[PDB]
């Protein structure tokens, strides 16, 4: 972080699942290895992709918290208050503007057609495709009356 | 037309209530209104994206070259300042944050405070003295702001107050405007008031698939000469759209270096029919990222990708291009967008010309 | 500043409000089965306490 | 790694166009449900009274094992229990389309069905290691508001009011005692393992 | 330790205004007391006077943020 | 515990003819609380146990620390210039000066800055001093009865002098009043005769700071010690702690400048912006109430009483919204400051009165 | 002393804002610091004497 | 046993004590209109005790 006006340890509010940190005044070690031997090995064994599975109980880690979680299903629900949950070509792209991959091909849109909340999405998970079907937190029985 | 149906309107002192009439007339001896007074400023503005509009708000609020009061280092004199509670700190972040309408660099002022009654007194702004530069005919700060109190004995000296320019974008004394309205005109509302509807914004569209082009856009500035308003206003417009423009053209001459190896565009051919485009402009804002991805969008309506970021640990404005054409084609199609822009400006720059009087 | 305070080798310090055990008063607890205790003090609030405790 | 980031900015840059936000009126029941909590909540009472009318006239024998006293305590802690039916006048006043409060929770992002339940419709019965409040303030005494030996639900900790209604001193200390073990517990998470 | 020169929030130069703010504030809070002695002026009832429509007679916009940080603002003089 | 209290007078009055419930005394609600616990508002809509956080978090905030500091050589002593009462007041503020501001917080999803009990602050904000003030600490070096002294140590006849420092800035023993000492100057000479050996003083901190007051009293045996005050202007930036009064309390995470900041249609802008998932699970209520409360009394011109235990009604707060012209959920139609799109959602925005806790992120 | 008939007292007005002028007279009376001092005044009028005499 | 011994001297001043439950019962021997009551006991006994020296259970 090149701005001096800046003093703290920044990192995805995903990666604190990890630490079990939160960011009410937790503080966190850094250190940078400077051998080639212990460079190594940080790179090859102890990144952080090799703790999204837990040791403990087996299963994944990381994941959406909070606004992702929240945001996720806003982005995904199928109607809006203002109807159905669209946006047009410009905002479809603009979604995909800060994700860091590479940007999905929008050539077969005019400027006024609107995309879905899912055909965003699914121009996304198209990279890594998998196969799932859940019902979502969303559905309560306890709601449902 | 871009433009029309400006309406200014400055904020005036109200004489007629008694206590504000007592108050000003043992305070200050003030019966008539300050020389200084904020202005209210809303414009209608037709046939133009919010790109555009919002483009020229931020700039007349934060990034519009501005000037301000700064204490040269070592003008406090920690020798005959013996007061102990008004601080350099404390003396300065006043200082700065006082609105003035200034004309040169060159004025120097000083701040020359003593106290020798046996109660505390309050240092006013009437009481900095223009000690260096040509002889003011007109104050260029109002004279009422309480910059100061001296316990009984103290005193406090502060000698080279100048002026000095800068961008509110890096310190906020040097913001310009204040918002005070944004609408857009083409999109109708809702009455919020019902609680069937208090949830929702009030629009009638959401902002995911409008694309409204009739605005109105109501800023407020802080400090105007009362016999100058519409000569201060007009000039403060125009200002924000040469700076724009100055900077839409800094962008202009990294274009036509597309042959050139240079380290502010980068050119690929993905395919033996795509090609990518990557500009990166150090230290560049949302202001001219959205105008450009806005004007790049409407000349090629069927584009592949335009998008850009401004990280806030960057510093840095980065705008992507992919598009179906070759590098020529594409950079002819950048210099067009970029040409609209700058004719956009112009004409409001224009229209600012002939609409306030 | 309401006060209340002792200056000691320049820096100020605060006496702590102590939470005793009340005095002249016996406090029963639980080889040794039970513990009844007494802390009695001959009147007033400085005089010297013997304690004493039936087992 | 890689998707979890890239989906968190899909999230992300969606709602920084839709908005989301909490108010204090995502909290507030109606009038016509403010009424329909408190008809529960005296139901809740009303059978909270007939087990301390049968205490009364000696009716209630415990079966084999238990004590008249814990036979008596556990019918009361079941007694004041919240029905389900306690989520229709809380599902009535909102709507889940708009309301924040409820999208937190609904979706699993944060909070939880009984934080919604006290803070909208009522607190309920505080129970501490599984248990009402025992009496601690002088043989049959709970607090110094409530006689000895008294037989109302209040004097052991429910409430019936929520947290947007505001507490009593009575409820307040109550919770406030409940709280206070929560934090005592979470002292001895670090030491003991 | 006094009323800042512009608004905390938005900027708007509230410190203009801020003596005869004071003053002016201090004059209509005796208008609708009638004479009283300073301490037995109580300090919860000088706040709940409207100051909506002196704020106005300033010439100060009906801005949330001006307004807070022009009534609550603190003055050193007055604690010292 | 002989006696049966009635917990308030609305109690003492419904058993008023009541003959099977004769009280012996009639309280006061408010006084079951401290005096700490009493700043926070509406603090029985709040979760007890945010009550207890929030009275370990009001003693750590920065003020008006005491009305001598200039006469005072402290040791790690904030001193806050701008301190606001609270829009919504409690009888705390009676007896207690109050140290905070009435920020305007926006109740919001904002780019995912603010996840986790993190805030977006205005740049424009802490530049005017929002929770600005000035940091003291303390010094405190001896002499020897005519071994050692006072004095700019001399390279030639005194050993074992610091390595790599800078002794330049030493006049008369010591660096004046006035100038900023760095990482490795030296700070005050001390020579001692055994020829010399160098005992001096070196600033050993990552910021620099500038002498405020330099000193040279007696101490208990009478003898001549060196007393330095070492200032700081310390802004709020990114890493400082700030907490309402319910206890919600927050690490500033980003600083927006004031044409990032969101804004409504009539131009108001948060100071803070936090996230709505603190809320749900920490019930903390108080704060949303006082929300509601101060957004009405500012364009009132009032400043109300919160205090705890008293009689509300949300529903009748909420309707005093409505009358002032706002709408009845305190929310109004916003604007996002770097594209400038509508969000399609009221956002939830007012002042909340909030603290700077004194946990400062340069010296941790 | 005879107080009053109860029956005949005026209450039916006090609201709950009324009754915080009793925790206003508490505190004033008490002294938000009150007995730290008064401990203090008694150590140095009635407690040090006794203490140093009727003790050694 | 209970009522006998191990609160003999508590259920004789219940009666005086004022932080004793009430209810809303007529005395027998006084006529009043109120009684004392007291839940001693794991087996919750309920005594209703009178100030005249009314006792239930035979007391
Ligand atoms: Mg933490
Ligand atoms: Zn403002
Ligand atoms: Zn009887």
């Amino acid at each position: 972080l090149e701005n001096p006006k800046i003093s703290t340890f920044q990192m995805n509010v995903s990666a604190c699942a990890w630490y079990n940190a939160d960011f009410d005044g937790d503080q966190m070690n850094l250190w940078v290895p400077w051998s080639v031997m212990s460079r190594v090995e940080a790179e090859l064994l102890c990144s952080v992709r090799n703790w999204f599975i837990s040791t403990k109980s087996s299963g994944p880690v990381n994941g959406q918290v909070q606004d992702s979680t929240v945001g996720s299903f806003l982005l995904t629900r199928t109607n809006t208050p203002m109807g159905k949950n669209v946006m047009n070509k410009l905002h479809a792209m603009g979604l995909f503007q800060t994700t860091q991959t590479d940007p999905p091909c929008f050539a077969n849109y005019s400027p006024t057609d609107l995309l879905d909340g899912k055909s965003v999405v699914s121009m996304l998970l198209r990279q890594t495709p998998i196969n799932y079907q859940r019902a979502p937190t969303w559905y309560s029985e306890v709601y449902a009356p | 037309k871009i433009f029309q149906n400006v309406e200014i309107k400055p904020f005036l002192i109200d004489f007629s209530n008694l206590f504000i009439k007592n108050a000003a007339k043992k305070l200050f001896q003030l019966e008539e209104q300050l020389p200084l007074v904020p202005v209210n400023v809303v414009m209608d503005f037709k046939g133009i994206s919010r790109a555009a509009v919002h483009g020229l708000s931020r700039v007349l609020q934060d990034e519009i070259p501005n000037y301000m009061l700064d204490i040269k280092p070592g003008g406090y004199k920690i020798e005959d300042s013996t007061d102990l509670f008004m601080t350099e700190q404390f003396i300065r972040n006043r200082i700065n944050f006082i609105p003035i309408y200034a004309k040169n660099e060159t004025l120097v002022f000083a701040l020359r405070s003593l106290n020798n009654s046996c109660e505390v007194k309050t240092i006013y702004s009437r009481d900095l003295i223009q000690v260096a530069g040509p002889k003011l005919k007109y104050p260029i700060f109002n004279p009422t702001f309480e910059i100061g109190f001296l316990q009984p004995g103290k005193s406090l000296i502060i000698e080279d107050i100048y002026i000095k320019k800068g961008i509110g974008r890096k310190h906020a004394a040097f913001n310009l405007a204040v918002k005070t309205h944004f609408s857009h005109l083409d999109i109708e509302q809702y009455p919020t008031d019902k609680k069937e509807y208090m949830a929702l914004s009030g629009y009638k569209q959401s902002s995911m698939t409008s694309d409204p082009r009739h605005h109105r856009l109501g800023l407020c500035f802080p400090a105007v000469p009362l016999p100058h308003i519409n000569q201060a206003v007009r000039t403060y417009l125009k200002n924000a759209c040469r700076i724009i423009i100055g900077r839409i053209q800094s962008i202009q001459k990294i274009y036509e270096n597309f042959e050139e190896p240079q380290p502010e565009l980068v050119l690929f051919s993905m395919d033996e029919e795509k090609t990518k485009a990557i500009i990166t402009i150090k230290d560049e804002t949302h202001t001219i990222g959205n105008l450009l991805k806005t004007y790049i969008y409407e000349m090629i309506p069927d584009i592949s990708f335009v998008g850009y970021q401004c990280v806030p640990h960057k510093q840095e404005m980065v705008l992507t291009i992919i598009h179906k054409a070759s590098q020529e084609d594409l950079i002819t199609l950048l210099e067009k967008s970029i040409q609209n822009i700058i004719q956009t400006f112009q004409i409001l720059e224009k229209n600012v010309d002939e609409l306030i009087a | 500043e309401p006060g209340g305070y002792f200056i000691a080798r320049g820096g100020e310090w605060v006496v702590d409000l102590l939470e005793n055990i009340r005095f002249n008063t016996l406090h029963i607890h639980y080889n040794e089965i039970i513990r009844g205790e007494f802390i009695s003090q001959p009147g007033g609030a400085f005089e010297n306490s013997s304690q004493i405790i039936i087992r | 790694l890689k998707m979890i980031f890239a989906t968190q900015q899909l999230a992300l840059n969606y709602v920084r166009n839709a908005g989301f936000t909490v108010s204090t009126a995502d909290m507030l029941l109606t009038p016509e449900a403010h009424q329909e909590v408190q008809e529960i909540i005296n139901e809740l009472l009303l059978e909270s009274e007939e087990i301390n009318n049968r205490l009364l006239h000696g009716d209630i024998m415990p079966p084999i094992g238990l004590t008249t006293h814990d036979f008596y305590e556990k019918l009361q802690l079941n007694a004041l229990k919240f029905p389900d039916r306690i989520l229709k006048p809380i599902m009535n006043s909102i709507n889940p389309e708009t309301n924040g409060l409820f999208q937190m929770v609904a979706t699993g992002a944060k909070g939880s069905n009984p934080n919604m339940i006290h803070i909208m419709a009522g607190i309920g019965q505080i129970e501490i290691n599984t248990q009402r409040i025992q009496p601690q303030f002088s043989f049959g005494r709970t607090l110094v508001y409530y006689p000895r030996f008294a037989l109302e639900a209040q004097a052991y900790g429910f409430i019936c009011n929520s947290y947007i209604a505001g507490l009593t001193s009575p409820e307040f200390i109550f919770g406030e005692m409940n709280g206070r073990f929560d934090l005592i517990n979470k002292a001895l998470s670090t030491s003991s393992t | 330790m006094l009323i800042p020169v512009v608004c905390f929030t938005c900027g708007f130069p509230i410190g203009t205004y801020a003596a005869i703010f004071d003053k002016a504030r201090t004059e209509y809070i005796k208008t609708k007391m009638g004479g009283t002695l300073p301490q037995n002026i109580p300090l919860d009832a000088s706040l709940q006077i409207e100051l909506k429509d002196l704020i106005t007679a300033l010439g100060i916009p009906m801005r949330v943020c001006c307004r807070t940080h022009l009534i609550t603002t603190l003055d050193y003089r007055k604690y010292y | 515990e002989n006696c049966l209290v009635a917990f308030s007078i609305i109690e003492l009055r419904k058993h008023k003819h009541d003959v099977t419930r004769r009280f012996t005394h009639v309280d006061v609600p408010q006084a079951i609380l401290g005096l700490a616990a009493l700043v926070s508002p509406y603090a029985n809509c709040t979760q007890p146990a945010r009550v207890t956080y929030e009275t370990n978090q009001g003693r750590q905030t920065g003020g008006w620390y005491c009305f001598s500091w200039p006469y005072r050589v402290d040791m790690n002593r904030f001193f806050q210039f701008y301190n606001e009462m609270p829009l919504v007041k409690t009888i705390a503020h009676n007896y207690v000066i109050p140290n905070g501001l009435n920020t305007i917080v926006a109740y919001m999803i904002y780019g995912g800055y603010n996840q986790e009990d993190s805030v977006i602050v205005s740049q424009s904000f802490i530049d005017r001093g929002g929770f600005a003030g000035t940091f003291y600490r303390e010094e405190k070096v001896e002499l020897e009865s005519d071994i050692e002294s006072f004095g700019k140590p001399d390279p030639l006849i005194t050993k074992n002098l610091k390595p790599g420092a800078n002794y330049e800035k030493l006049v008369d023993g010591f660096v004046p009043v006035g100038t900023v000492v760095k990482k490795g100057d030296i700070i005050i000479g001390k020579v001692a005769k055994i020829k010399y050996i160098d005992r001096s003083v070196m600033y050993g901190f990552d910021e620099p700071a500038v002498v405020d007051a330099v000193m040279r009293p007696h101490g208990p045996n009478d003898e001549i010690f060196g007393l330095m005050r070492l200032r700081y202007e310390r802004n709020l930036n990114i890493g400082d702690k700030m907490s309402s009064r319910s206890g919600n309390k927050g690490i500033a995470a980003l600083a927006l400048p004031t044409s990032d900041m969101p804004f409504t249609e009539d131009g108001l802008q948060p100071d803070l912006i936090v996230n709505p998932h603190s809320h749900p699970s920490r019930m903390t209520n108080g704060q949303m109430i006082e929300t509601t409360v101060g957004l009405a009394n500012a364009l009132q011109g009032v400043v109300t009483d919160g205090t705890a235990f008293l009689p509300i009604n949300v529903q009748l707060l909420s309707e005093r919204l409505a009358q002032e012209g706002l709408r009845f959920n305190g929310c109004q139609k916003m604007f996002n400051g770097q594209t400038g799109e509508y969000f399609d959602a009221a956002i939830f925005i007012g002042p909340t009165y909030h603290q700077r806790l004194q946990k400062f992120v340069l010296d941790d | 002393i005879t107080y009053g008939p109860i029956e005949t007292v005026d209450n039916e007005e006090l609201t709950e804002a009324d009754m915080l002028s009793f925790i206003s007279a508490a505190v004033n009376s008490t002294g938000l610091i009150g007995y730290n001092i008064k401990s203090f005044d008694d150590l140095m009028d009635n407690g040090i004497p006794q203490i140093v005499k009727q003790m050694f | 046993g209970e009522m006998e011994d191990k609160y003999k001297i508590f259920i004789k001043n219940a009666p005086f004590d004022p932080t004793n439950c009430q209810i809303k019962k007529d005395c027998p021997n006084c006529h009043l209109d109120y009684l004392t009551q007291i839940c001693i006991g794991s087996q919750k006994i309920i005594i209703l005790v009178c100030r005249c020296g009314y006792m239930s259970n035979r007391g």
